[PDB]
């Protein structure tokens, strides 16, 4: 199967500047007809994929001429002379030269902005959930950039593992920041064994890790 | 005026089968290849197969090992995609796409059809307050939210003050866990100076279970 390999997996871009995505096929996508069967698809957030470039360098109707496709034997490239805020989404490359048809992993294009440190908040379990026998502790990393971030839970200064799950918002369209939630789940009984619950955050926008914590059963 | 309208979302028990409709219009239905493409949550695109309604000719991807059957009804310009022996990994969005001869591969796409595969049973969520607090410290500006936990299936919608509060709100993508159930939080930052003036309420709506709950998040 003609493997398609894209890079980079993620690609932040500053509006107004250039931008490029590379694709590579295991086999030669050139044919006797002369037509090279490489396709570029763009999937805008929350939408269905849309054909962007067909047969290597052909622009689909309606595609801004800022976009352009090129290639050489097995190395292909998508270029955006200058980037608009509307070009964000996952770009997939694909081949229809051979069955079965195949795609590349895709390249997620996002807006590159100035670093912003996360504002951190921690949330103890509500008393309602506690009577239900469970305790969820929530640490919130709000309006930050870039996305990469390490969030670790310390319970009585003991680092936790596998005990937590995180979920991350998609880039805000107003300020290009993200938000991450790290939920910690415990038994009501395992929760009443310890006092200090801490959320320690590492990020590019913080000189050093920022810790937010609370002592159980007291505010 | 080409358009591709697929059937609605689907929730199936593992080992079962699903049949997605693909209604096409605006062109000669019989003379364009209909392709099917799938996309697992947060993952790439996967070519499933293709049918030529004009002669019922079909091609499939080997990986699906016969679990896929593509059909087409000329009289209604509708193409069908049937998956067999469903497993959790089959949880994804399924697209139908139309070709246009002379290189225009996959030029038209449907709105997509979500198919979630699990053994979980429909259940409304529990709604817990993420109460605002701080007291001492610094950085004067409060955070509050709602823990919407243990529900099936997706999706759930959350608003604030019945839509009046949209600025600052962040509703995180649900995460599936060891139970068949989902879970998520909806948070919002407001002037900590306002906790004594503005009543904040999260409006959780879970259509699948006909569950609606408005929880007031007061300080403490």
């Amino acid at each position: 199967d003609i493997v398609m390999t894209q890079t980079p997996l993620s690609l932040p871009v500053t509006p107004g500047e250039p931008a490029s995505i590379s694709c590579r096929s295991s086999k030669s996508l050139l044919h006797s007809n002369g037509i090279t069967y490489l396709y570029w698809y763009l999937q805008k957030p929350g939408q269905s994929p849309q054909l962007l470039i067909y047969q290597m360098s052909n622009l689909v109707s309606g595609v801004p001429d800022r976009f352009s496709g090129s290639g050489s034997g097995t190395d292909f490239t998508l270029k955006i002379s200058r980037v608009e805020a509307e070009d964000v989404g996952v770009y997939y490359c694909a081949q229809n030269l051979e069955l079965p048809y195949t795609f590349g992993g895709g390249t997620k294009v996002e807006i590159k902005r100035t670093v912003a440190a996360p504002s951190v908040f921690i949330f103890p379990p509500s008393d309602e959930q506690l009577k239900s026998g469970t305790a969820s502790v929530v640490c919130l990393l709000n309006n930050f950039y870039p996305r990469e971030a390490k969030v670790q839970w310390k319970v009585d200064n003991a680092l936790q593992s596998g005990n937590s799950q995180e979920s991350v918002t998609e880039q805000d369209s107003k300020d290009s920041t993200y938000s991450l939630s790290s939920t910690l789940t415990l038994s009501k009984a395992d929760y009443e064994k310890h006092k200090v619950y801490a959320c320690e955050v590492t990020h590019q926008g913080l000189s050093s890790p920022v810790t937010k914590s609370f002592n159980r059963g007291e505010c | 005026q080409v358009q591709l309208v697929q059937s609605g979302a689907e929730v199936k028990k593992p080992g079962s089968s699903v049949k997605v409709s693909c209604k096409a219009s605006g062109y000669a239905f019989s003379y364009s290849w209909i392709n099917w493409v799938r996309q697992a949550p947060g993952q790439g695109l996967e070519w499933m197969g293709r049918i030529f309604p004009g002669d019922g000719d079909t091609d499939y991807n080997g990986k699906f090992k016969g679990r896929v059957t593509i059909t087409a009804d000329k009289s209604t310009s509708t193409a069908y995609m049937e998956l067999s022996s469903l497993r959790s990994e089959d949880t994804a969005v399924y697209y139908c796409a139309r070709n246009v001869f002379d290189g225009y591969w996959l030029v038209y796409w449907g709105q997509g059809t979500l198919v979630t595969v699990s053994s979980a049973s429909t259940k409304g969520p529990s709604v817990f307050p993420l109460a605002p607090s701080s007291k001492s410290t610094s950085g004067g500006t409060a955070a509050l939210g709602c823990l919407v936990k243990d529900y099936f299936p997706e999706p759930v919608t959350v608003s604030w003050n019945s839509g009046a509060l949209t600025s600052g709100v962040h509703t995180f993508p649900a995460v599936l866990q060891s139970s068949g159930l989902y879970s998520l939080s909806s948070v919002v930052t407001v002037p900590s100076s306002s906790l004594g003036t503005q009543t904040y309420i999260c409006n959780v709506n879970h259509k699948p279970s006909n569950t609606k709950v408005d929880k007031k998040v007061e300080p403490k």
